[PDB]
């Protein structure tokens, strides 16, 4: 037997410790990507609406079962644009806090014409970091979820488990989110760097 | 409403073991021809008229079982959509008889010769009876299988297959471009007449039960060499790649010296003259570069197959013995070619399996290259017609030639081991083809 | 059963869909009774006209692909009684086809008939390339029209006439058939209804109902599935065939002399014995 | 309404005339492909004399066009056979009859 | 009676977690604790191996601690893998499981 995920945190109820990055200063030398991709993820949500077969609307309503405030950039208020960037801000903080320096090898630069997909493959070393980042998505998600739950002291959320323990079907939420960020870094050429074990050596 | 009963005759089909088909990149020829001569037919041996049809059938689907079936039983050629028959008066397909016009129409009678033509390019099937054309053709049919000659008959018939060559001289000249069916026999099989998907046969002590029969597919004649697009060889492998071509040429020249080849300006097999039969360096470089493309793939296929190879030893390359041809066994030039001496070299059993895979790939690379040039398989070699007996996938090749390619690849591997380069046999990945 | 607004139907449902050990594979279905074209073809509100409906030779039936079942995995049409193609990767390219062409002494094609055992349309040809939402709110209702007096077959997507059509020879037997790969609990539904001035299938399958425009689903009409393997009886005796190489110039000889006869039981509607 | 399509050629010289007994072996099927009669099953050739209206009128012209030893396929229109009345229990009304007839000899 | 409860796997899994969580309960007498442990052992003996996946996931986090509460899970895991070894080892898996 060879485990597909041949890696471990080697750490240690269950208390998911997040990653401390607010204390350390966030480098802003790559702000051309920080702000652009922060609104690009929400720009991809506009493409998700046309796939939902229900378009975007201006008025707030619960009947369209979609985002009610999604507006074309001509009449799109920046109040929501200036608050949707926060998850991306900490996402870039998270991947840079784990001693992973990012270098811009290249030097350049209502519909998101460039399509960001997740069905393509990627190298093992770089994808391992994305899965580690996806783990940080879950523990931070688990941390805030358990803070509300810990007020009772009895019972626990069914997904309050370590990231390696949960199966793939419940992993695709954080898996695709981390991969999608890595895919955006892939076609542009962002180099982030901190093993080579054959299948025979991975057998039990 | 009520079930109907009637007495019917049993009908059996007999085919040669000749299978032809069309596929993208296939090594098979496209146009085929054969004849069937009728010697004796009893028009009414029983209350029902005697069955006799001639035509082509498809391997994947034509399985006439004795007894019942479509319509009123007695299913033969043209009683389904996998066969296309001709009984002298009608063209049979899909169990429907369509009258056809020929000079002097009559049901198949003694001394009648039926000529069947199969042109897979259109595709089209045409017939001729006693030399006159039959004004009716099957066309635009399926090609997902192999086509074989077939005759369906009841009791009271006596026919002879005319397949050309030594297996029945043709009474009429085949139309231009068509090849006799005897040229389509595979190297590993002998021509014979057999039933079709029989589940029973006679034996010494009694009837023998027979299971399903393994059948080839039209894709089995398409060579599938491993991908070599990733052209990235290590620099130590790149330099030794050209030197590998030098050694294999001498080994190829040495084997020709055993066959009697000598030095000569002209390169002919029958004349046994070879310019390379002097020395690897005296061999012309452009002639040496002829197999340099092949020599480059030989090392590349090692990387392609997954083998781990590197310059483990450099001192081994520097110092190594050189086997030379005996002075008694000299060519016209009289010099002694010096291929690398690798008697001390030994191969692990896993490495021997690698040589077999290398030999299989090398044949397939040569095969698909010839197909792109227009070459096709034929039992009889015809250089002007670009017909070659070895224009077949390696698995279908006969053992005599299969061993010959295996020995040549072994020397090439021995040459690499003679240089001391490490060769790691890949961890073999099993697979199940599921042919049926 | 047929209600006031719906015709009688034969609905297929997947018992174990979604659950563990569920079997999902290509399913080949057909109705138990065929429609037979006439021996000779003719030369060259929303209420049926009584004179038209009693003289028409066009018959109709439709298949409802329920929402959730992908139309791309549904084939609707007809099969001849000699269809035995149990392909797990079926598509319209696997359908057996052959053209028989007749001509005079010098070319001059005067007859080109087309033969097949499966006349079907693909459900994937009746879906617009919308951005997504391919599982539609509306079920796809593919209708099939056959004119027994002309041998012409036409199809309708959602009431819109399709471009595909087929032509068949007289005395042809066609079974209403649907080939589907299940993707939902509700898969398909044979709708044995009628259109304006068009008779239902029950009018063509039964002699006693030739002039009855009311749709019917008699008990004999049932859904049949294609079974890959069946038991068959081995004959007690087999033809003695002698094969030998008569010589270099004579070739290979086939010979069979002793007669053999069996008593065949023929099933008329299935055209097999 | 008789069409005579040859299956195997005869002598091509001797033809049956009026008042001459014809000995034939036949197998009759409906034009859709359903057999209803055959002298082969009874293993006894069928004998009849032309001009005496012993058989259906379709056989009168069809056999007269054949030669001794010839095997031919006769397609008879309903008018030249039993027609509207038909043969009760054997041949449906307005049925076209197809016969495979071999003229064995004349006597 | 829990042998064929595949159709109600969500409720069965919740039952297994609750009884397991009861076993790791303070203020429980020794007599009460073994009754809870016996119930958990009995349930896992008849429940299909596929439905025990979530319970095993919880045990992966707890057993390696090897505290005083780990005695019962060790016995539970021993019986589970001894009984269902074909389910994990054989490529074809356990028969009808
Ligand atoms: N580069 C190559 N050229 C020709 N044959 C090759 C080559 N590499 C391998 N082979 C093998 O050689 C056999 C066919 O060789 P071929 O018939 O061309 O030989 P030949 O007639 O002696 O050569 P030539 O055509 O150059 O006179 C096949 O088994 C094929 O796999
Ligand atoms: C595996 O590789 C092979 C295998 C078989 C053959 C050749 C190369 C050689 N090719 C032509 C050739 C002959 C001699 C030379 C040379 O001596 O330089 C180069 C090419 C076809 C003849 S059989």
């Amino acid at each position: 037997y060879v485990d597909a995920s041949y890696s471990s945190k080697a750490e240690k109820n269950f208390d998911p410790r997040p990653v401390e990055t607010l204390n350390v200063i966030i480098p802003e030398k790559l702000d051309s990507f920080i702000n652009k991709f922060a609104e690009y993820t929400h720009e991809k949500w506009a493409f998700d609406k046309i796939q939902n077969n229900w378009s975007y609307g201006e008025n707030v309503d619960e009947e369209l079962k979609t985002h009610p405030m999604l507006r074309p950039y001509k009449t799109f208020s920046e109040k929501d644009k200036e608050i949707y960037r926060w998850p991306i801000k900490e996402s870039l903080k998270a991947m840079i806090a784990w001693e992973w320096t990012i270098e811009k090898a290249r030097e350049g630069e209502y519909n998101p014409q460039p399509p960001d997909l997740s069905g393509v493959t990627l190298s093992r070393e770089l994808q391992a970091m994305a899965e580690q980042l996806a783990e940080n998505y879950h523990n931070t998600w688990g941390r805030k979820k358990k803070q509300e739950l810990e007020a009772k002291g009895g019972g626990t959320h069914p997904l309050l488990v370590p990231y390696d323990t949960l199966t793939a079907k419940e992993k695709a939420r954080d898996r695709e989110k981390a991969q999608e960020l890595l895919k955006f870094l892939q076609m542009n050429g962002y180099a982030v760097t901190r093993l080579d074990t054959s299948s025979i050596e991975k057998r039990f | 409403l009520l079930l109907q009963t009637n007495l019917i005759n049993y009908v059996t089909s007999i085919r040669p073991n000749i299978f032809v088909g069309r596929a993208e990149g296939s090594t098979q020829y496209g146009k085929w021809y054969f004849e069937v001569m009728v010697d004796e037919v009893v028009p009414f041996l029983t209350a029902q008229a005697t069955h006799l049809r001639v035509g082509w059938a498809l391997t994947e689907g034509y399985s006439p079982y004795p007894g019942g079936g479509e319509g009123w039983g007695g299913n033969g050629v043209g009683d389904d959509l996998y066969s296309y028959g001709f009984d002298g008066l009608h063209l049979w397909t899909g169990h429907v008889a369509r009258p056809v016009t020929s000079p002097g129409q009559h049901l198949l009678a003694p001394e009648d010769v039926v000529s069947c033509c199969l042109d897979l390019s259109v595709p089209s099937i045409s017939f001729r009876i006693n030399g006159c054309p039959v004004q009716g053709v099957f066309e635009a049919f399926n090609l997902d299988g192999l086509f074989f000659p077939v005759v369906s008959f009841s009791a009271g018939v006596k026919v002879r297959f005319l397949l050309g060559g030594r297996h029945g001289e043709f009474k009429f000249l085949p139309p231009p471009g068509y090849a006799p069916c005897h040229e389509a026999v595979l190297p590993r099989e002998r021509l014979r007449l057999e039933p079709i998907k029989e589940y029973r046969r006679e034996g010494p002590r009694g009837p023998h039960l027979v299971g399903p029969s393994r059948c080839l597919s039209h894709t089995d004649f398409v060579p599938c060499p491993v991908d070599t697009v990733q052209i990235v060889l290590p620099p130590h492998l790149e330099r030794i790649r050209e030197k590998l071509a030098e050694n294999i040429h001498e080994l190829w020249a040495l084997t020709r010296i055993e066959q009697g080849w000598t030095y000569g300006p002209v390169r002919d097999d029958n004349k046994r003259l070879h310019p390379c039969l002097v020395n690897f360096h005296s061999l012309p470089e452009p002639e040496r570069n002829y197999n340099l493309q092949m020599s480059g793939e030989t090392l590349k296929t090692l990387l392609a197959l997954g083998c781990h190879v590197g310059m483990a030893d450099e001192k081994a390359e520097d110092n190594l013995k050189k086997t030379k041809l005996p002075k008694t066994y000299m060519m016209s030039n009289g010099y002694k070619p010096a291929p690398l001496d690798l008697s001390h070299v030994r191969l692990t059993p896993a490495q021997t399996t690698l040589v077999d895979r290398l030999a299989e790939n090398g044949h397939n690379v040569w095969a698909r290259d010839r197909v792109a040039q227009g070459w096709s398989y034929s039992a009889v070699q015809d250089i002007p017609a670009r017909r070659n007996p070895r224009l077949v996938p390696y698995r279908l090749l006969d053992e005599a030639t299969k061993r010959s390619n295996r020995d040549s690849l072994c020397q090439a591997v021995r040459t690499l081991l003679g240089y001391g380069y490490n060769i790691e046999p890949p961890d073999q990945e099993p697979s199940q083809v599921e042919n049926q | 059963d047929g209600t006031v607004d719906t015709p009688p139907c034969l609905r297929l449902a997947h018992r174990t869909w979604g659950s563990q050990n569920s079997l999902v594979e290509m399913l080949f279905l057909r109705l138990s009774l065929p429609v037979q074209f006439h021996q000779h073809f003719r030369c060259t509100d929303n209420r049926d006209d009584p004179e038209i409906i009693l003289n028409t030779t066009t018959y109709y039936y439709s298949v409802r692909v329920f929402a959730g079942q992908e139309p791309s995995c549904v084939w609707v049409g007809w099969v001849t009684p000699d269809y035995h193609q149990h392909d797990m990767n079926f598509d319209l390219s696997k359908v057996r086809a052959v053209t028989v062409t007749m001509g005079d002494e010098q070319g001059n094609v005067h007859s080109s008939l087309k033969c097949s055992n499966c006349y079907m349309v693909w459900g994937g040809d009746f879906v617009s390339p919308g951005q997504q939402g391919r599982i539609s709110h509306t079920d796809l209702v593919i209708g099939c029209l056959v004119d027994l007096a002309t041998g012409l077959m036409t199809f309708t997507a959602n009431g819109k006439e399709s471009n595909t059509f087929f032509q068949v020879e007289p005395n042809t037997k066609l079974f209403p058939a649907v080939f589907v790969l299940p993707t939902h609990q509700n898969v398909i539904q044979f709708e044995l209804g009628k259109q304006k001035n068009i008779m239902p299938l029950s009018a063509a399958m039964f002699l006693s109902e030739r002039k009855n425009p009311a749709p019917q689903c008699p008990p004999r009409l049932e859904v049949q599935m294609l079974m890959p393997v069946s038991w068959s009886r081995m004959p007690n005796h087999f033809l003695q065939v002698e094969t030998r190489r008569a010589g270099e110039r004579l070739g290979w000889a086939v010979q069979c002399q002793d007669p053999l006869t069996m008593m065949a039981l023929h099933i008329p509607e299935e055209n097999r014995c | 309404g008789v069409q005579v399509e040859t299956i195997s050629p005869g002598d091509g010289r001797t033809f049956p005339k009026r008042g001459q007994t014809c000995v034939v072996h036949y197998t009759g099927m409906l034009e859709d492909g359903k057999k209803f009669d055959s002298s082969r099953d009874r293993n006894k050739p069928f004998k009849f004399m032309l001009g005496k209206q012993e058989v259906i009128r379709g056989w009168e012209e069809g056999v007269a066009q054949m030669s001794v030893g010839q095997r031919a396929k006769l397609t008879i229109s309903p008018d030249y056979a039993y027609g509207a009345t038909g043969h009760p229990g054997i041949i449906p009304p307005h049925a076209t009859l197809v016969f495979d007839v071999e003229l064995l000899k004349l006597e | 009676l829990f042998a064929g409860t595949e159709h109600r796997a969500i409720m069965v899994d919740s039952m297994l977690h609750t009884v397991y969580r009861l076993s790791r309960g303070r203020s429980l007498t020794k007599a009460q604790r073994d009754v809870i442990e016996d119930c958990l052992m009995a349930l896992c003996r008849y429940i299909r191996p596929s439905m025990l996946q979530h319970l095993l996931r919880r045990l992966v986090f707890d057993v390696p601690i090897l505290n005083e509460f780990a005695k019962m899970p060790l016995k539970l895991l021993t019986n589970h893998y001894e009984r269902c070894w074909k389910y994990y080892c054989l490529p074809t898996g356990w028969a009808n499981f």
